[PDB]
C-alpha cells in the first residue's frame, strides 16, 4: 500500500491558503471537517481511475467546505436576494467588487502560491499541512 | 603660524582634494618619467 | 540497536531495512551511537524531504562532489550541522546587454593593442613636433619636476584624522585599481610613483609620530623595527629604480663576411666535477655555429686529472691545468688567460650546456659598440632547484633566480649596470687584461670584475634569451651553502670596493650595484619582522606607539600599493608572497656571514658547491630546519601569551593584541612554508629529463621507418610518441633518427618500455662522434631553452596567497612529517581542527 | 519536465531591489513590503517557455517602474498632468536649475557604486537569496 500513498498534491495549496486566511481572521475554521477532508484525500487508492474520481469529487467538496468555513451567505440567501442585485448598474457592481476585493490579499495568495511551488520541491508540504491540522484540532479540544 | 603647518591645517579637512592633488602629482611625475626615460634611451643610442 | 525493541515496534520490512543500514554503517567503522543517530536522521529526512524527487536524486548522486567532507557511510552526530553549513555555503558564495558587457570588455581588450599601436604612432607624431627652446624646455620639464615634488611632499607629510586618512586611503587604492587595468609601461610608472608616495607617507609617519620616548624597552624595540622598515623602504625605492624600464635588448646581426668575425676562446672551468658532467658542455661547445679557425675551446682543470687530459686530446680541445689551487674559479680562469689569445673570452660553468647560436646571438653588439666589454645571458636550469623539487612546483612557479635573470639584469642594462654572473657570458679580452683579469679579492669574483670594468668606463649589456642551461643545486644544504657564499662576497665588495664612494661609476650604476649588495643584507630585517610582534606580546613593549586603528590605516595602504605594483611589474618572474618564503629560508643563514663581512671583509673561505648527487630517500634535514622550528616555537609562545592577554589583559589593549596576533599568524604561515621546503623529496633519476617536442623517426632492424615525436630526453635515453600503429617490442634494438638542420643522425637505442604509443628508449653505448652529435641534436639546439621562459602564468596575488596558505599547512604538516617534540602532536590537534577546516573554507567544487 | 529547469534568478532585477533597499534605508522611500514581494514572486515564478520569459520582462518593466513610483512620494501622473500646464511655462533655465537642485549627485554616485558592487558580488554570490531574505524580513517586521 506504500506505493499508493500520494501526497495532497495541489490540495496542499488549498490548505495553506486556508491557514493564511484563518490567521488573518477571515475564516471560521472547522478543524474536524477539514481533517476528514484531508483524510479523504490521503486515503490510498491503487487504481489511477479512482484517483481521477477522487479529484473530481474533491473539487466540489473542497469548494463547499471552503465556503462553509467562510462568513459568506448561504447559496439560498444569494438566490433569494439575488433578484435584488440584478437591478444594480454595472458601475455599482464594479465598485462593489473593487471594494470587496483586497488586492493585498490576492497578492499574498499569489506569493504563497509561488512559495508553495518552490518549497514543494524541497520539502514535503503534506507533512506540515497534516501536522497543523492535527494541531488545530487538538487546540479546539483543549 | 608658519607656512608648512598652515598648509597642513588648510588641507586637514579635505581628504578628497588631497587625493586629487596626489593623482595629478602621480600623472605628472610618471608622464615626465616616460618622456625622460625615452630621452635616456636616446642618450644610450648616442 | 538490534534491540528486541525495534523488532517489537516496527513492521518486518521496515525493520529489515533499518537493520541493513545500521549494519552497513557499523561495517564502515561508525560508532553504535553515531550509527543509530544516522538512521534516525535518515528517517527524518525521508519524512520531510521527498527523496524520490529528481532534485534530491541529483544531489544524492553528486553527494560526493557537493559534500566532500561528509562521509555518507560513516555518519557523525554533527553531520546535520555540517550539511547545513555547507548547504548555506553552496547557496551563497559558491559560483564557478549583460552578456554584451562581457563581449565588449573583450572588444575593448582587443582595442587596447590597436589603440596602443595608434598611441605609439601618435607618440612619434607628437615627437614629430616635440621641439622648441632647450633652455626653456629644461625649465618646463624641470618646472613639472618642482611643482609635482611639492604636491608629493604635501601628500606624504599631511597629518590626517582616522576618518580623513581612511577616505584618502580608499581613494588612492581606487586610483591604483583603475591604473592597474590600463595596459603598457606608462601605467606601471604611475603605480611606481603612487606606491612610492604611499610608502614615503608610511615611513614619514613612523619617524615622526610612532616612537615612545618615555619607555626605554619600547624605544629600543621600536628603533630595531624602524631600522628593518627603513631598510625595506630603501630596497623598495632602489628596486623600483632598477626595474623601472627593462630594455629587452634584441640581438644585432653579424656581418655577412665571416672574415670579419672575431676570435673567441671558450673556457670551461672544472674543479672536482665528474667527467660526465663536463662532457656535455664540451660536446655542445664544439657544436657552436662559429668558424673553426676562430674558435678555441679550453678545459680548465684545477684538479689536474689525467682522464680530463686524455678526453681533451681525444675530442681535439685545449687542456690546461695548474699546480696552484689559489682563488678557485677566478685563479683558474686567470691562469688560462695567460695562454689564450682570442679577442673575446666566453665562460661556461662545467654543467652549463651552450646552444649552437650562443655566439651569433651575443657577438653582434660587440661589433656595433666598441666600448662594450661584457655581455651576460640568463642562467637557465633544466633540473629543479630544491624549492621547486621539495614543494613539487617545478615549472609551475618561477624559481628564486627567475626574478634576477628575467627582470633585474634586464633593468640593469638600461643603467649600463649589468654584471657578470660567472657563466653564460662573453668578455672582451683587452678591457679584461687592463683590469688585471678576473677579480680574486672577493668570493663573488664575477660581480667584482664587472664593477672594475665599469669603473674604467667600459659598458655592459644583457641579452635576456637563454643560450645555455645548467644543473641546479641538489639539496637545500648545498643551495644555502651557495647563497651564504654569494651573500658574503657581495658584502665584501661593498666594504672593499664601495660603489657609492669609489671613483669611475656613473650615478645610476652606483644605485644598481648598491641595491644588488643591499639585497643580501635582508636576513637581519627579515628576522626582525618575524619577531617584532612578540615584543608587545612577551615584553609588553609598544614597538609602534600608536592606536591599533592608525597602525592598520598606515601599514595596509603601504603593503597593498607595494604588492599591486610588484605584481604588475614582476608578476611573470615572481609570484606574490613567494619572495617572503625564499628570503625567510635564507634569512637565518645569510645574517651571520653578512654581518661578519661588514665588520671584517677578509674573513672568508671559498667553498665549492657539489653538483651531480642522488637523493635516494625523503628525509628532513634537521640541522637546516632547527632555526625555522625555533622561530615557529617562539611565535607559538607569542600566540599562547596573546590569547592570555586577550582574556586577562586591559580592555584598552585588546585591538593591539589582535593586530599583533594577526601578524604572528602571518609569520606562522610564512615559517610553515619555510619548513615545507626543508623536507627533501626523493630524487629517483640520475639523469634529469628535459621535456622538448621535436620530430624524429625510428628505424627497426628490418628497415621499416616510423615517424615519432620526442616528448622528453636525457643523457641516457628519450621518451617518444609514435605516430601510427608501430609494432615495437620491449627490449628491441631500434635506430633513432634525429635532424639537425638538413643533416640526419642515427643513434642506436634499445626499447626500455612500451605504453601504447609512448615508448621509452635507452641509448646504447655511443661512439665519441655519435655522443657529440646526440648532444648537438638535443641540449645544444638553438630553440631548446628560449621556449621555456615564456611558459609561466601571470601572478594573481589572491591565488598566490592561497597557495602559500596551503603550503604552510603542508609545512605545518611537514614539521608534523617530522618533529622532535609534541610540535607534531600539536599538528595532530592541528588536523582534527583542519578536518573542521575542510568543513570551513567552503571547498570550491 | 521538472518546472525546475525553469527557475531563473531575479537577474537584473536584483539591482532594482538593492537600490530600493538603499533608498528605504536613506528614508526616501515609503516601502510597501507586500506589493514588492508580490512583484518578486512574479519574477521568480517558473515559466517553461522562452517566449513567456520575454513576455514577463516586457510586462515587468512597466510594473516595476510603476511600483517604484508608487513607493516614492512623487506626485501622481494626474497631478503632473493637471499642473504640467503650469510647468510648460517655465523657462529652460529654471527647469535646469530645478533639476540640478532635485538631483543629488551624491545619490547618483551611490547608485553607481552599488551597481559596480552588485556586478562584482554577483560573480561570487547569489544576490537573489539575499534580496528575497530581506524582502521576507521586511514583511515580517510590518506584520509584528
Amino acid at each position: 500500500l506504500w506505493q499508493y500513498w500520494r501526497g495532497l498534491s495541489g490540495w496542499n495549496f488549498y490548505f495553506l491558503v486556508k491557514f493564511g486566511l484563518l490567521w488573518a481572521g477571515y475564516l471560521n475554521f472547522h478543524p474536524l471537517l477539514n481533517l476528514v477532508f484531508a483524510a479523504f484525500l490521503l486515503m490510498p487508492l491503487p487504481r489511477y481511475s479512482l484517483h481521477r474520481l477522487r479529484h473530481w469529487i474533491a473539487l466540489p467538496i473542497g469548494f463547499a467546505l471552503f465556503w462553509h468555513d467562510t462568513w459568506l451567505p448561504g447559496p439560498e440567501s444569494i438566490m433569494s436576494q439575488g433578484s435584488q442585485v440584478a437591478g444594480f448598474s454595472t458601475d455599482y457592481l464594479i465598485d462593489l467588487v473593487t471594494r470587496f476585493i483586497n488586492w493585498q490579499m490576492i497578492g499574498a495568495i499569489f506569493v504563497l502560491l509561488v512559495a508553495w511551488l518552490f518549497l514543494s520541491q524541497w520539502i514535503r508540504i503534506t507533512v506540515f499541512v497534516v501536522a497543523i491540522l492535527l494541531w488545530l484540532n487538538v487546540l479546539t479540544l483543549a | 603660524l608658519p607656512w608648512f603647518e598652515r598648509v597642513w591645517y588648510a588641507l586637514a579637512n579635505h581628504p578628497i582634494l588631497l587625493a586629487v592633488l596626489a593623482a595629478i602629482s602621480v600623472i605628472l611625475l610618471a608622464w615626465v618619467l616616460w618622456r625622460l626615460l625615452r630621452i635616456i634611451s636616446r642618450r644610450r643610442l648616442n | 540497536m538490534g534491540s528486541i525493541l525495534t523488532r517489537w515496534l516496527l513492521i518486518p520490512p521496515v525493520n529489515a531495512r533499518l537493520i541493513g543500514r545500521y549494519r552497513d554503517y557499523r561495517r564502515h567503522g561508525a560508532s553504535a551511537f553515531s550509527a543509530t543517530l544516522g538512521c534516525f536522521w535518515m528517517i527524518l529526512a525521508w519524512i520531510f524531504i521527498p527523496l524520490e524527487h529528481p532534485r534530491w536524486q541529483r544531489i544524492r548522486a553528486e553527494h560526493k562532489n557537493l559534500y566532500p567532507h561528509i562521509n555518507a557511510s560513516r555518519p557523525r552526530p554533527l553531520d546535520p550541522v555540517r550539511y547545513l553549513i555547507q548547504t548555506c555555503w553552496l547557496l551563497i558564495g559558491a559560483s564557478r546587454g549583460l552578456q554584451n558587457i562581457r563581449g565588449r570588455y573583450h572588444q575593448w581588450m582587443n582595442e587596447l593593442p590597436e589603440r596602443v599601436s595608434h598611441k605609439t604612432q601618435h607618440l612619434d607624431e607628437k615627437k614629430e613636433l616635440g621641439h622648441l627652446s632647450a633652455g626653456a624646455r629644461r625649465l618646463i620639464l624641470g618646472i613639472i619636476v618642482t611643482f609635482s615634488l611639492i604636491l608629493a611632499l604635501i601628500c606624504v607629510t599631511q597629518p590626517f584624522n582616522p576618518l580623513a586618512q581612511f577616505i584618502f586611503l580608499m581613494l588612492l587604492w581606487g586610483v591604483a585599481l583603475i591604473v592597474r587595468r590600463m595596459p603598457g609601461r606608462f601605467s606601471a610608472l604611475m603605480l611606481i610613483v603612487l606606491s612610492l608616495t604611499v610608502s614615503c607617507r608610511y615611513i614619514w609617519w613612523r619617524y615622526t609620530s610612532t616612537l615612545n620616548w618615555d619607555d626605554p624597552v619600547s624605544l629600543v624595540c621600536g628603533l630595531i623595527l624602524l631600522f628593518a622598515e627603513t631598510y625595506a623602504w630603501i630596497v623598495l625605492v632602489l628596486g623600483y629604480f632598477q626595474v623601472v624600464w627593462p630594455l629587452n635588448r634584441q640581438p644585432v646581426p653579424l656581418p655577412k663576411d665571416m672574415s670579419l668575425w672575431p676570435s673567441v676562446d671558450i673556457f670551461v672551468p672544472t674543479y672536482n666535477e665528474d667527467l660526465n658532467v663536463v662532457k656535455n658542455t664540451i660536446y655542445a661547445s664544439l657544436g657552436i655555429d662559429w668558424p673553426k679557425d676562430k674558435l678555441n675551446i679550453w678545459i680548465l682543470d684545477d684538479g689536474g686529472r689525467e682522464e680530463f687530459r686524455q678526453f681533451a686530446q681525444n675530442v681535439g680541445v685545449k687542456y690546461i691545468a695548474r699546480t696552484t689551487h689559489e682563488h678557485a674559479k677566478a685563479g683558474n680562469i686567470n691562469n688560462a688567460l695567460k695562454y689564450a689569445k682570442g679577442e673575446f673570452v666566453s665562460i661556461f660553468d662545467c654543467d652549463h650546456v651552450p646552444t649552437r647560436s650562443f655566439l651569433q646571438m651575443t657577438m653582434g653588439w660587440f661589433l656595433k659598440e666598441k666600448q662594450l666589454a661584457m655581455m651576460q645571458t640568463p642562467h637557465h636550469f633544466f633540473s629543479p632547484d630544491p624549492f621547486e623539487r621539495n614543494l613539487g612546483r617545478f615549472r609551475k612557479t618561477p624559481n628564486e633566480g627567475t626574478l634576477f635573470y628575467g627582470l633585474v639584469q634586464d633593468g640593469n642594462d638600461m643603467w649600463d649596470a649589468t654584471f657578470f654572473c660567472g657563466s653564460c657570458a662573453v668578455i672582451r679580452r683587452k678591457p679584461l687584461d687592463e683590469i688585471g683579469g678576473i677579480a680574486v679579492e672577493t668570493v663573488t669574483e664575477d660581480a667584482h670584475t664587472s664593477l672594475r670594468l665599469h669603473r674604467r668606463g667600459y659598458t655592459s649589456a644583457y641579452m635576456r634569451i637563454p643560450q645555455a642551461a645548467g644543473l641546479a643545486t641538489e639539496s637545500l644544504s648545498a643551495h644555502i651553502g651557495q647563497r651564504i657564499r654569494w651573500a658574503r662576497g657581495m658584502v665584501q665588495i661593498f666594504r672593499l670596493d664601495n660603489p657609492l664612494t669609489g671613483k669611475g661609476l656613473k650615478f645610476a650604476q652606483r644605485l644598481c650595484y648598491v641595491n644588488a649588495m643591499f639585497h643580501f643584507l635582508s636576513g637581519i630585517p627579515r628576522l626582525i619582522f618575524l619577531t617584532a610582534p612578540l615584543a608587545f606580546l612577551l615584553l609588553h613593549a609598544y614597538i609602534i606607539y600608536a592606536p591599533a586603528l592608525m597602525i592598520a590605516l598606515f601599514v595596509l595602504p603601504h603593503m597593498i600599493h607595494a604588492s599591486l605594483t610588484n605584481s604588475k611589474i614582476q608578476g611573470k618572474y615572481r609570484h606574490s608572497f613567494w619572495s617572503e618564503i625564499y628570503e625567510t629560508v635564507l634569512a637565518w643563514y645569510i645574517a651571520p656571514p653578512t654581518l661578519v663581512a661588514l665588520i671584517n671583509p677578509h674573513k672568508g673561505k671559498f667553498n665549492v658547491t657539489a653538483k651531480g648527487g642522488l637523493v635516494e630517500e625523503e628525509y628532513v634535514d634537521w640541522v637546516i630546519s632547527r632555526p625555522y622550528i625555533f622561530l615557529v616555537l617562539l611565535n607559538l609562545v607569542g600566540v599562547a601569551v596573546g590569547i592570555w592577554r586577550y582574556f586577562y589583559g586591559p580592555p584598552t589593549e585588546m585591538l593591539t593584541v589582535v593586530v599583533s596576533m594577526v601578524w604572528v599568524f602571518y609569520n606562522l604561515i610564512v615559517l610553515g612554508g619555510a619548513v615545507a621546503v626543508s623536507v627533501e623529496s626523493k630524487q629517483v633519476r640520475r639523469s634529469h629529463r628535459v621535456e622538448m617536442t621535436m620530430p624524429a623517426a625510428i628505424a627497426r632492424e628490418d628497415g621499416h621507418l616510423f615517424s615519432c615525436t620526442v616528448q622528453d630526453f636525457s643523457d641516457g635515453g628519450l621518451g617518444i610518441k609514435i605516430n601510427g600503429q608501430a609494432q615495437i617490442l620491449e627490449g628491441q634494438k631500434v635506430n633513432l633518427l634525429l635532424k639537425r638542420g638538413q643533416q640526419e643522425y642515427v643513434f642506436p637505442t634499445q626499447v626500455a618500455r612500451v605504453m601504447g604509443n609512448e615508448v621509452g628508449l635507452k641509448l646504447m653505448p655511443l661512439t665519441t662522434q655519435q655522443h657529440i652529435d646526440f648532444v648537438q641534436c638535443t641540449f645544444a639546439r638553438a630553440d631548446t631553452w628560449a621556449l621555456w621562459q615564456d611558459s609561466y602564468p601571470e601572478d594573481k596575488p589572491l591565488e598566490s596567497l592561497l597557495d602559500i596558505l596551503k603550503l604552510g599547512f603542508r609545512g605545518y604538516r611537514h614539521l608534523a612529517e617530522f618533529a622532535p617534540s609534541s610540535v607534531k602532536g600539536i599538528f595532530r590537534v592541528l588536523t582534527s581542527l583542519v578536518s573542521w577546516v575542510v568543513s570551513f573554507i567552503p571547498r570550491r567544487p
